[PDB]
DNA sequence: TCACCAA
């Protein structure tokens, strides 16, 4: 099956960004703010010591290596008499993998839709809402900030919902596992939402998340950083009240609740969902295009699926976990061409 | 190769007879050698060349039109304007298709042109035709404007781009990153070879700075607020909209009055401009027939909020509003239903330009300074970094005739743009009010104190 | 009947360009804003890991193909302790269906005139304006934004008009349909101004809409974007005050209202009104012509459609959409020739 | 109908 010169979906999550909180003892919030500074770090690179071929550079002697380098950075942390902080965004589940957002060939657009309502006729939204959820309902979005901390808690406030906020206290020490999100109150009832949000041609789902990090004395806290082309470090950041404050970026927030792609070859570690899934720490590709497990190569068989689908003869691991990468690939958005 | 190429393309200034006309052979190529090989479809083929050498290129917005110029800025005109008249008249091009935009650079490549030797010279001595219009306008794609002679009777006007006015202003732009505003198209060899050696992009003129308002029988329109106009006032330059936008817009407030009141007659016009915000936006054409859009261009758009105190010869609220003009310059003009208290006309001038509200806008006054060139214009942009240069006029190329197809039946004359300066007044009352002026050889927009 | 070389007509309906703003919770109304933010993206794009045969490429390997994508996009969201968002626009029915704009053959002119006052007699306006008014009143010249929003407020503003600002509150919920609409306390009061534009000599019928979007916390906004030949996503901008503020088109605006069209052969949405009517989520021409129901061939059926309307019989259904068509693309305007 | 063409 070829690909189409023009094809596209749009996502099925919209994140936004995440604003950060001063929470004083009297209960009253004043955004958080930063700055820069400027320091002085030793002189330790490897190309001020060492050349290309191995051999010192001779211009290093013991005197001029032990200088001083001074440098620049943003850096921001709690105040003193605060108490906590509280970040909080909001997220959508809103059923743009129904059909193409764009499609020049009819024969493709018809093929891709009966993926879609053949998934969840045979498959489910199950397992793929489940795995979207948590990264929601823990601190996955916070990101470093998580760690070195003494507590953090997690507090829903969904829409199409009648009453009784969702919470979720003390994480690291409650909610460890799947079943003990399983073991909560609500939670069939929100992965009910999730699940009619996918299978509803207007589902809408808009979730309201709040979170509040207990950090130590004077702790440091890590915002997501720019991009640019002297600081070495600068924030990304907004303002609320007339003042800049630091804030984690929506396609951030984004890359955290679709921490998923377990379904590799001799697969450890849940990978961010992409085609020919990457890996940031060591800079590789798994699901390389020489592997036939990418995304560009079960497409291509996306008739072979079919007739696995619609027997009734249940189908093998392989084949719903090909099946489960190729949903969050369509919930991921991306452009499908090809020449 | 690349620097031989470039100096005889018509963007480049001009520049031991036999290296020359040898590289001339050479230039058909996609030397000395196969410059000695004559085929004689070769020469009889070249010769269409200079059959389609033009003046001013009629394909210039839009590459589906469909004639050849090869004639000269008619007439002449006073100081402050400006066309492609006062520049000399030597940078012409190759307006046909693409597939000889190579094979004409032997014989248009130009201080003149090159425009059994002696039997090739015969044809083409003939059919040389210089001074040549052939246009046919019904099967095609061409502007045209309806614009008023005399006390009656209106005169169809076709603007073509002149060439040796693009190619003037895309060398002088070169080292000015502010006073330069980029245009770049597409399917660029349909265009022609004066668009081929730029690569598209045309480099044309911006209003220096932006636009900032500093606090300033009569009726009078507050706060006409167009939404999407174009910026594209000339082929030339880009900023305000045109002022011949600006009076067609003011005498179809009056013809539409003249349907009760048949003495209405607007005798000229205050504009006060608040706001402009020029930008590039998009636009996209509709689908034409093998059912796909047409060739995909770049187009410059502006969002005025100006407001209008006329002049009448000598009426309700409800009779203004439903003939108000609902087009000025391509652009949805409206004034909000809030504001239609302040349609009140007056007598005298001081009350009525203290009657508009958002006080804080520059009138228009034609900057009427001697000039002739580009370096004229920038020299008196940076005295004034607010000085705004647009279209003024339309400079004709013919005298207008009966064509069996033509705007509204009148009598066409195909024109190009006129470039004036524009100043800007905090407040001479009849230097501030403009009228159409008509000029045996031209129509220009001047205020009343020229 | 033949085609003249010369036929056009005006545009019937005339929108504007949509303003954005931001009501803080003291009612203060601020010009909402937006920046370019760079980002780094993975390196997905079919072309980069595969070649032109389709083999996969050799230069890029496990670790080339791992590496990092940075671009730059403009980003608009709605800050942080705002309420709601006022979108406002205003429209206009002129009536410029009645006469051309230019035509040659004076022959031809009287046929698609006659046409119309055999269209007001027969048929009337009832039915198009049903059909316009329900892009206003509902949320289709908000596009993107109406989707994935709590609640939306229309309320309109009419010019020939004495009392009570007309109110459509919380759709999404009570106006869905279309008798819901007409189920107002004055629907047939506005009904009637496009009635009595489209059948007067000079019937003007302003409107002035206004939005009000409960969004969710922080959430994006999705303005129309430039179309030119770096930063890939180019908002579209007006200057209100001194701020700079993203808008939606006047173009953007005026294809919302003008979504009318599901009188094709196999209609299951409705389609922007226009010559062989294209559908750009699948890149296709319902209407094409050689299925013979394109615009082109309906006026070289309007002799036919003379004597259609003259008969004391109610004429099909199979016959007046093509009526319904017709009038939908004279409202549209744009050059007709061939 | 298709072979033509650039920065």
């Amino acid at each position: 099956m070829k690909l189409p010169t023009n094809l596209a979906y749009e996502r099925s999550i919209d994140p936004s960004d995440v604003c950060f909180f001063v929470v004083w003892p009297d209960d009253r919030k004043t955004p958080l703010t930063y700055n820069s500074r400027t320091l002085l770090g030793q002189m330790e690179a490897a190309s001020l010591a060492y050349d290309v071929s191995g051999q010192p550079i001779k211009s290093a002697t013991a005197e001029a290596l032990a200088q001083g380098n001074p440098h620049q950075v943003d850096f921001c942390h709690v105040p003193y008499g605060a108490s906590h902080i509280e970040c909080s965004f909001s997220v959508s589940f809103s059923s743009e993998l129904r059909q193409p957002y764009k499609c020049n060939s009819s024969k493709v657009k018809q093929t891709l839709v009966q993926l879609v309502e053949l998934y969840e006729t045979k498959i489910g939204w199950t397992e793929l809402a489940t795995r979207y959820l948590m990264n929601i309902c823990n601190g996955k979005w916070l990101w470093k900030n998580t760690r070195k901390a003494y507590c953090w808690n997690i507090v829903l406030t969904p829409w199409p919902w009648n009453g009784e906020k969702v919470g979720f206290e003390d994480i690291r020490t409650n909610y460890t596992s799947r079943q003990d999100f399983k073991n909560n109150k609500n939670w069939s009832a929100i992965v009910e939402m999730i699940k009619t949000a996918f299978s509803s041609t207007d589902g809408l789902a808009i979730f309201e998340v709040r979170a509040t990090l207990h950090l130590p004395t004077n702790a440091m806290v890590r915002p997501s950083q720019v991009f640019t082309e002297q600081n070495s470090r600068v924030f990304q950041s907004t303002t609320i009240d007339g003042e800049r404050s630091p804030i984690l970026g929506a396609f951030k927030t984004g890359a955290a609740i679709a921490t998923i792609d377990d379904w590799y070859p001799e697969a450890t570690e849940p990978l961010r969902v992409g085609r020919f899934g990457v890996h940031r720490e060591d800079v590789t590709c798994y699901r390389h295009p020489s592997t036939g497990k990418d995304f560009f190569s079960i497409l291509q068989q996306a008739e072979h699926y079919i007739e696995v689908l619609s027997a009734n003869k249940t189908p093998a691991q392989e084949t719903i976990n090909d099946m489960h990468f190729l949903m969050a690939n369509l919930i991921k958005g991306g452009m499908f061409q090809h020449k | 190769t690349t620097e031989l190429k470039r100096a005889f393309r018509p963007l480049t200034p001009h520049i031991n007879e036999l290296d020359a006309l040898t590289i001339l052979v050479n230039l058909t190529d996609k030397a000395k050698c196969k410059q000695k090989l004559r085929d004689e479809k070769w020469w009889a083929s070249c010769i269409n060349c200079v059959n389609y050498r033009q003046s001013h290129n009629p394909k210039f917005p839009d590459i589906r039109s469909e004639g050849v110029i090869r004639t000269q800025a008619l007439g002449e005109l006073p100081s402050f304007l400006l066309s492609s008249s006062k520049i000399p008249p030597y940078h012409w091009s190759y307006s046909h298709d693409s597939k000889y935009v190579n094979k004409s650079a032997f014989l248009t490549n130009e201080i003149s042109c090159l425009g059994k030797t002696c039997k090739a010279m015969a044809k083409q001595l003939a059919d040389i035709t210089l001074t040549t219009i052939n246009v046919t306008l019904a099967p095609n794609y061409l502007t045209q404007i309806s614009l008023p002679d005399s006390d009656t009777s209106y005169i169809s006007l076709s603007p073509v781009a002149s060439l040796s006015m693009q190619s003037h202003f895309h060398q002088r732009l070169q080292d000015e990153n502010r006073h330069s505003a980029i245009t770049r198209f597409s399917r660029t060899t349909n265009m022609g070879v004066t668009a081929m050696t730029c690569g598209g992009a045309f480099r044309m003129l911006k209003s220096g700075a932006k636009f900032s308002s500093p606090p300033h029988s009569f009726l009078v329109l507050p706060n006409i607020r167009v939404c999407g106009a174009t910026a594209l006032s000339s082929p030339v330059t880009v900023g305000i909209p045109s002022l011949t936008a600006f009076f067609g817009f003011v005498h179809a407030f009056e013809r539409n009055i003249n349907r009760t009141t048949s003495s209405f007659r607007v005798e000229s016009f205050a504009i006060c401009v608040h706001q402009l915000h020029v930008e590039k936006r998009g636009l996209t054409a509709e689908f034409v027939e093998t059912i796909s859009a047409p060739a995909t261009r770049d187009d410059w758009q502006c969002d005025v909020v100006f407001s209008l105190i006329l002049n009448t010869n000598f009426i309700d609220q409800d009779t203004l509003v439903t003939s108000l003009p609902k087009r000025l310059a391509r652009g949805s003009a409206k004034i909000a239903i809030d504001d239609f208290k302040h349609i009140n006309s007056f007598s005298t001038l001081e009350t009525a330009i203290e009657s508009l509200p958002i006080e804080a806008g520059r009138w228009l006054s034609l900057y009427a300074q001697s000039n002739n060139n580009l370096s004229d214009l920038l020299a008196a942009m940076t005295e004034d970094h607010q000085l705004m240069a647009s279209c003024v006029g339309y400079h004709l190329l013919e005298e207008p005739k009966d064509k069996p197809n033509s705007l509204r039946g009148y009598k066409h004359a195909i024109a190009e743009c006129i470039i004036g300066l524009i100043n800007s007044i905090t407040f001479d009352p009849n230097t501030i009010f403009w009228s159409l002026k008509n000029y045996q050889n031209y129509l220009v927009v001047q205020p009343r104190s020229i």
